[PDB]
RNA sequence: CGUGAGGGAAAGGUGAAAAGAACCCCGGGAGGGGAGUGAAAUAGAGCCUGAAACCGUGGGCUUACAAGCAGUCACGGCCCC
RNA sequence: GAAUGCCGGCAUGAGUAACGAUAAAGAGGGUGAGAAUCCCUCUCGCCGUAAGCCCAAGGGUUCCUACGCAAUGGUCGUCAG
RNA sequence: CGAUGUCGGCUCGUCGCAUCCUGGGGCUGAAGAAGGUCCCAAGGGUUGGGCUGUUCGCCCAUUAAAGCGGCACGCGAGCUGGGUUCAGAACGUCGUGAGACAGUUCGGUCUCUAUCCGCCACGGGCGCAGGAGGCUUGAGGGGGGCUCUUCCUAGUACGAGAGGACCGGAAGGGACGCACCUCUGGUUUCCCAGCUGUCCCUCCAGGGGCAUAAGCUGGGUAGCCAUGUGCGGAAGGGAUAACCGCUGAAAGCAUCUAAGCGGGAAGCCCGCCCCAAGAUGAGGCCUCCCACGGCAGCCGGUAAGGACCCGGGAAGACCACCCGGUGGAUGGGCCGGGGGUGUAAGCGCCGCGAGGCGUUGAGCCGACCGGUCCCAAUCGUCCGAGGUCU
């Protein structure tokens, strides 16, 4: 494989 | 639930499974004989009498209400002129579905054939 | 959704014993009267074309 | 057994044979018996015949008016032994079976519709005509 | 303490005292009785009657021996009424008077696998303001880590219906004993066709 | 079946021509009010110079509806709107006339000052 | 693969010798069973050796009232030597 | 024996989701070892400022015919880019 | 910190009791009615709105009451995303500035597939020492449990008056629950009619496709339904709570207690409805088969029965369940009835004509109630006891 799909960003856990 | 619901889908909407049975109508009353599913020879077995029906009655009205789902006037002609007058004294059940012992190779559907009797 | 996956994989124990009711029931036949081959029962019998007595369908 | 004939067994000793035939478009007057207390009287209802749903024993029929500005419709079981009589007062000629339609006309407009059944008029005058 | 055996035929209405009233009519007798129970055979006490005859060419071996046992022809169904003892050997709808109150038992109508909403009258969900795919569906099931589980008998989707029902305290209207029927006020469980069991009421 | 919300036209010479239910006072948390029942409303519309003037918060008892109400001798009677009469915390008649035919519920629920006044009882 | 500059794999071995399996059988073929070759054919070309995970067939013991980091110690039953 | 290690192989999830526009199919006849899926006919539906026809770019034999069905075709295939 | 998603809302609840209501009490500065305060009680119940993202709070209209809390301030692999909590932009304020702010303002991507436990349902397997077809006992579970108004008692007891009961007895409600479809009211994908456009069959007339996965419009049976109908909360028995006692010492009196007995709650136990013998502690009763042939075991043919297969079903996702299979009305057709639509076509007459009238409540016509072997459930196959031991 060569291509990564970002990944979700997360829960703003702020 | 279904509770006491008359009739198959067919898993087509209403006009599509209206032209099947017209259709399949058609053939069998050009062939005497066709090869189908059996669920839709289960079904066909009433529109198909019904239309028999109608041609031993004879009437005009009759010829011109057959008309509407046969659309055929030399096939309505043959019903008229030589299906029906072999009918005369059978009360209903002019047509049968005989089921097959093999299915389809690509499907596996069971198959049965339905024919207009003697 | 938040994308259920499995936790731990599955033993040869397990994966087979789910597969408990996964084997074919052979088919019901049943001698046809007039020519003695096996079939299905309340069919046209394929060998024969016999069904009810009569020949029904040239095979 | 035949469960449908049970039905009409039970039913049969309540079943009404006394009242004229009519149509939805007919304009009636129904002679209701009505109690207020304690005693009861004869509450006459005039109207338009605007449905008549058909179940038998359990037929019933819907007649609407207006009443001092407000317009009212009532629902009669048609074998109810709380109906004295039933008047025919006018024989109405509709094109279809359930008249709500009549609900959103003027009066004018629904002359118009509902003109007069000649041929059931001539019905009934020509009955009457008996010994 | 009586009990009669029957089937629900269908619903109509009367009229009594200027007043419409729904019933059921039920086609009750007539019913055999076809073994008793005794404290000392069986330790309680009831009556197993029969209901609806049958064509011998059904009836097998084994229960055509219990009829014969009592002498009664072949029924098509046999149910017990608890401590009901008749005196006579048959039971009909004759043990019912109209203004008795009785109990009605029947099999309910069959729903199938039900929704939450259909079987327990959950709200559903909004159908806009952005709700996502749960309209019908029942929120949430339960807590976080603590219990960490779902109760036994919290209600979800399943099967509904098809299931015993009893009716309490229905006015009995009228008895038609020429041809069986029994006319009770108000509904009973299942369709036209349904068995159904008639007993008194358990009321006060 | 009136509910809060629910506008019914008035069917007396209070001076309101329209309210709007806001409360059925029928109980805890009773949802609907048919002819009979008394609801508490607010006038949203009414003519000059009236007994009643348009903020009012006042009583009413629904005098007939378009949900056709049910009898027990298996009859069922049927308005074109919803019209209610305004009545004072003793449940007479706020007004001196009452205007269209009426619920004869009213009478055997003791509402017998606008069952005189009404012109049709039906 | 990348527009391009550029990036950039995997993939060796029958047997001493092709003697590389005529011919027959089932089969549409593929594949197989015989026949034949070879010291050897689970050396048959998807070929030296042929480990492990993994999948199957057969057999011995065992299991449907039972609480489990799966073993360990004990005793008893059954099968093998 | 572990480096979310590197290469490879093989599991699990599982006979599960899915098989890519809800424009739609049915029958008879033929071919063939094999046919829902190929050919032919009748019926039915869909597009018709297009889902028809003609250029340009880009692609590069895909065109026509004969013989084919291992793989490619999201199933089948006797058909096919 | 190689991630434990954060407010409020919605949905779904469940528990606690320091009890908001309802039930039971003692004391009262308790006349009555109505309160106050404390005690017992967690069975049930605890409304609809305006404002704000709001929790909170205020307010309107009611109520028996409009209770406080725990469950990761319950619940985002259940939803929401208004607020918070990224990147844009602006105002006030701070900063020379870049920028900043528990200061404000407008906007701003919330992830189809459940492996294990758990939960709702439904089967398959084996077991329940002989094998089968029925009908049942109920160990143990689950469900339910609310409450108001008016009248009578009686304008009595009480009170100067206003006001106004206990106990006992009737009637009518709200919400909630289970079932039902007779009525009321929905739907009813082709059950009937009307209508436009277009293409077609066949020129007229009659019709068919398409305009949605019904072209549109007016209606509409069975089924499934609530807005509709029936019915439920109990009664009653028992044991108690706080509390009130009888007899009664220790302690010549007194004491509900130390011996002993009674009264006493919407609560506890039973009662009602539902599941229920895998209740392995695997229960009981009724009926049927039966000592089979060959070497507590094995292999054969059967018995009573069972399954397969088939026509079906207000039963159902598959499975299961239930009815039927020619000695048969199971489905399909036909016929009668119901029911819907609302007067078919053709012909005759009238009008120049669109039309109208008549034949005619005609024609068409799903499911509902029945009849009728006209068609199809043909013909069959496979399993299945020989009963351990004291
Ligand atoms: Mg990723
Ligand atoms: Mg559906
Ligand atoms: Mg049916
Ligand atoms: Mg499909
Ligand atoms: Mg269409
Ligand atoms: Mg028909
Ligand atoms: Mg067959
Ligand atoms: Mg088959
Ligand atoms: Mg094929
Ligand atoms: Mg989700
Ligand atoms: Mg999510
Ligand atoms: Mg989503
Ligand atoms: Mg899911
Ligand atoms: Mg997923
Ligand atoms: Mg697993
Ligand atoms: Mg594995
Ligand atoms: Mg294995
Ligand atoms: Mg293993
Ligand atoms: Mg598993
Ligand atoms: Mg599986
Ligand atoms: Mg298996
Ligand atoms: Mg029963
Ligand atoms: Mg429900
Ligand atoms: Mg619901
Ligand atoms: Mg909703
Ligand atoms: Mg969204
Ligand atoms: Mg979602
Ligand atoms: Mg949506
Ligand atoms: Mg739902
Ligand atoms: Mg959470
Ligand atoms: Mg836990
Ligand atoms: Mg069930
Ligand atoms: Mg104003
Ligand atoms: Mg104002
Ligand atoms: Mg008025
Ligand atoms: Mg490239
Ligand atoms: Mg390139
Ligand atoms: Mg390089
Ligand atoms: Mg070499
Ligand atoms: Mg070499
Ligand atoms: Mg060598
Ligand atoms: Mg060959
Ligand atoms: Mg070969
Ligand atoms: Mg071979
Ligand atoms: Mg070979
Ligand atoms: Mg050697
Ligand atoms: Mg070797
Ligand atoms: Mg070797
Ligand atoms: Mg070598
Ligand atoms: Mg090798
Ligand atoms: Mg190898
Ligand atoms: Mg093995
Ligand atoms: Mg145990
Ligand atoms: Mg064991
Ligand atoms: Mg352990
Ligand atoms: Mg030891
Ligand atoms: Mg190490
Ligand atoms: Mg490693
Ligand atoms: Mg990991
Ligand atoms: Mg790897
Ligand atoms: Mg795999
Ligand atoms: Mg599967
Ligand atoms: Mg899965
Ligand atoms: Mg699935
Ligand atoms: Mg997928
Ligand atoms: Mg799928
Ligand atoms: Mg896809
Ligand atoms: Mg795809
Ligand atoms: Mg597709
Ligand atoms: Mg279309
Ligand atoms: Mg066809
Ligand atoms: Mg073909
Ligand atoms: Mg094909
Ligand atoms: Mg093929
Ligand atoms: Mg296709
Ligand atoms: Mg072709
Ligand atoms: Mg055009
Ligand atoms: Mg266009
Ligand atoms: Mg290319
Ligand atoms: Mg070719
Ligand atoms: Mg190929
Ligand atoms: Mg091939
Ligand atoms: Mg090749
Ligand atoms: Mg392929
Ligand atoms: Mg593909
Ligand atoms: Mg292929
Ligand atoms: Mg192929
Ligand atoms: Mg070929
Ligand atoms: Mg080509
Ligand atoms: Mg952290
Ligand atoms: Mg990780
Ligand atoms: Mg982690
Ligand atoms: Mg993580
Ligand atoms: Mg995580
Ligand atoms: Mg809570
Ligand atoms: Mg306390
Ligand atoms: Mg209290
Ligand atoms: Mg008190
Ligand atoms: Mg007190
Ligand atoms: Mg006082
Ligand atoms: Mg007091
Ligand atoms: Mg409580
Ligand atoms: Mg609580
Ligand atoms: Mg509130
Ligand atoms: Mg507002
Ligand atoms: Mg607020
Ligand atoms: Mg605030
Ligand atoms: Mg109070
Ligand atoms: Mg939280
Ligand atoms: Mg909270
Ligand atoms: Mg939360
Ligand atoms: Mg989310
Ligand atoms: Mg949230
Ligand atoms: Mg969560
Ligand atoms: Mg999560
Ligand atoms: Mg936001
Ligand atoms: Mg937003
Ligand atoms: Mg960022
Ligand atoms: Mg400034
Ligand atoms: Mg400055
Ligand atoms: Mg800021
Ligand atoms: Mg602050
Ligand atoms: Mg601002
Ligand atoms: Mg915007
Ligand atoms: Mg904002
Ligand atoms: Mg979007
Ligand atoms: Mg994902
Ligand atoms: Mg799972
Ligand atoms: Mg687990
Ligand atoms: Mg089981
Ligand atoms: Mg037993
Ligand atoms: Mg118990
Ligand atoms: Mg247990
Ligand atoms: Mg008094
Ligand atoms: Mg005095
Ligand atoms: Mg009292
Ligand atoms: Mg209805
Ligand atoms: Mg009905
Ligand atoms: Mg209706
Ligand atoms: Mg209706
Ligand atoms: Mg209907
Ligand atoms: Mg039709
Ligand atoms: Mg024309
Ligand atoms: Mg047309
Ligand atoms: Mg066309
Ligand atoms: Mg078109
Ligand atoms: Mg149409
Ligand atoms: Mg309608
Ligand atoms: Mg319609
Ligand atoms: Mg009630
Ligand atoms: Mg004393
Ligand atoms: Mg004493
Ligand atoms: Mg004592
Ligand atoms: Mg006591
Ligand atoms: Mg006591
Ligand atoms: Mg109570
Ligand atoms: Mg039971
Ligand atoms: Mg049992
Ligand atoms: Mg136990
Ligand atoms: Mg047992
Ligand atoms: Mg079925
Ligand atoms: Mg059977
Ligand atoms: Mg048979
Ligand atoms: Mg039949
Ligand atoms: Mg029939
Ligand atoms: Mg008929
Ligand atoms: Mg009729
Ligand atoms: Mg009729
Ligand atoms: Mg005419
Ligand atoms: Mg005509
Ligand atoms: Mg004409
Ligand atoms: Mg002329
Ligand atoms: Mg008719
Ligand atoms: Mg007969
Ligand atoms: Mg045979
Ligand atoms: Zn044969």
């Amino acid at each position: 494989p060569v291509y990564i799909p970002q990944p979700r960003p997360p829960h703003p856990r702020l | 639930m279904r509770h006491l619901k008359s009739g198959r889908k067919l898993n087509r909407h209403s006009s599509h499974r209206l032209a099947l049975y017209r259709n399949q109508a058609k053939s069998l009353l050009t062939h005497g004989r066709i090869t189908t599913t059996v669920p839709k020879a289960k079904e066909l077995r009433g529109f198909v009498d019904h239309l028999i029906h109608l041609a031993k009655r004879g009437d005009l009205h009759a010829r011109r209400l057959v008309l509407r789902d046969l659309q055929d006037v030399k096939l309505v002609r043959k019903l008229f002129d030589e299906i029906a007058p072999r009918y005369r004294d059978r009360q209903g059940g002019y047509t049968r579905v005989l089921k097959l012992a093999e299915r389809r190779r690509g499907d596996g559907a069971p198959l049965a054939l339905v024919e207009l009797v003697e | 959704a938040k994308h259920p996956v499995p936790k731990k994989k599955t033993s040869k124990a397990r994966r087979d014993a789910r597969r408990s009711h996964h084997a074919l029931t052979p088919p019901t036949l049943v001698p046809c009267p007039e020519c003695k081959a096996m079939k299905p029962p309340h069919t046209v019998c394929p060998e024969c074309g016999y069904y009810a007595g009569r020949k029904v369908l040239e095979v | 057994m035949n469960r449908g004939a049970l039905i009409k067994l039970v039913e049969s000793r309540y079943v009404r044979t006394d009242l004229p035939e009519f149509r939805p478009g007919d304009t009636v007057r129904v002679s209701y018996k009505v109690k207020e207390g304690n005693r009861t009287r004869i509450q006459d209802f005039e109207g338009i015949v605007i449905r008549i749903r058909r179940n038998g024993f359990n037929t019933t029929f819907t007649v609407r008016k207006v009443s001092y500005g407000v317009g009212v419709e009532r629902i009669f079981p048609l074998h109810s032994p709380l109906i004295q009589k039933i008047d025919i007062v006018q024989r109405g000629r509709a094109r279809r079976a359930k008249l709500y339609f009549i609900r959103n006309l003027s009066d004018r407009e629904i002359r118009r519709k509902l003109r007069a059944d000649r041929k059931r008029i001539d019905q009934d005058r020509a009955a009457e005509r008996a010994a | 303490m009586k009990g009669i055996l029957g089937v629900k035929v269908g619903m109509t209405r009367i009229f009594r005292d200027d007043r419409a009233v729904p019933v059921t009519v039920i086609l009750a007798g007539p019913c055999p009785v076809v073994q008793r129970r005794t404290p000392e055979k069986d330790g309680y006490t009831a009556v197993q009657l029969g209901f609806l005859p049958q064509n011998p060419k059904r009836v097998n071996r084994p229960l055509k021996g219990h009829f014969a046992k009592a002498g009664v022809e072949p029924v098509r169904i046999l149910r017990e009424i608890r401590d009901f003892n008749p005196e006579g050997d048959t039971v009909t709808v004759e043990i019912f008077k109209p203004g008795e109150r009785v109990d009605v038992t029947g099999t309910s109508k069959g729903r199938g696998f039900a929704g939450v909403m259909k079987r327990w009258n959950f709200a559903g969900g909004p159908d806009s303001h952005g709700a996502h795919k749960i309209h019908r569906h029942p929120g949430s099931i339960g807590n976080r880590k603590t219990p960490g589980r779902v109760y036994k008998g919290k209600k979800m989707a399943g099967h509904y219906g098809a299931e015993r029902v009893t009716v309490m305290n229905l006015e009995v209207v009228d008895v038609i004993p020429e041809e069986n029927l029994l006319l009770v006020k108000g509904a009973v469980p299942g369709p036209n066709g349904g068995l159904v069991i008639v007993r008194e009421t358990k009321k006060a | 079946m009136i509910q809060p919300q629910t506008y019914l036209e008035v069917a007396d010479n209070t001076g309101a021509r329209k309210i709007m239910c806001i409360r059925v006072l029928k109980g805890s948390n009773a949802k609907y009010a048919t002819v009979g029942d008394v609801i508490v409303a607010s006038v949203k519309e009414a003519i000059p110079r009236g007994a009643v003037k348009e903020g009012d918060v006042v009583k009413a008892v629904v005098v007939r509806t378009k949900k056709e109400i049910k009898r027990p001798d298996g009859s069922a009677i049927r308005f074109d709107d919803n019209a209610a009469v305004i009545i004072n915390n003793q449940l007479e008649p706020r007004g001196t006339r009452v205007f269209g035919p009426v619920a004869r519920e009213l009478r055997e629920k003791g509402f017998m000052k606008i069952v005189s006044l009404a012109p049709e009882v039906l």
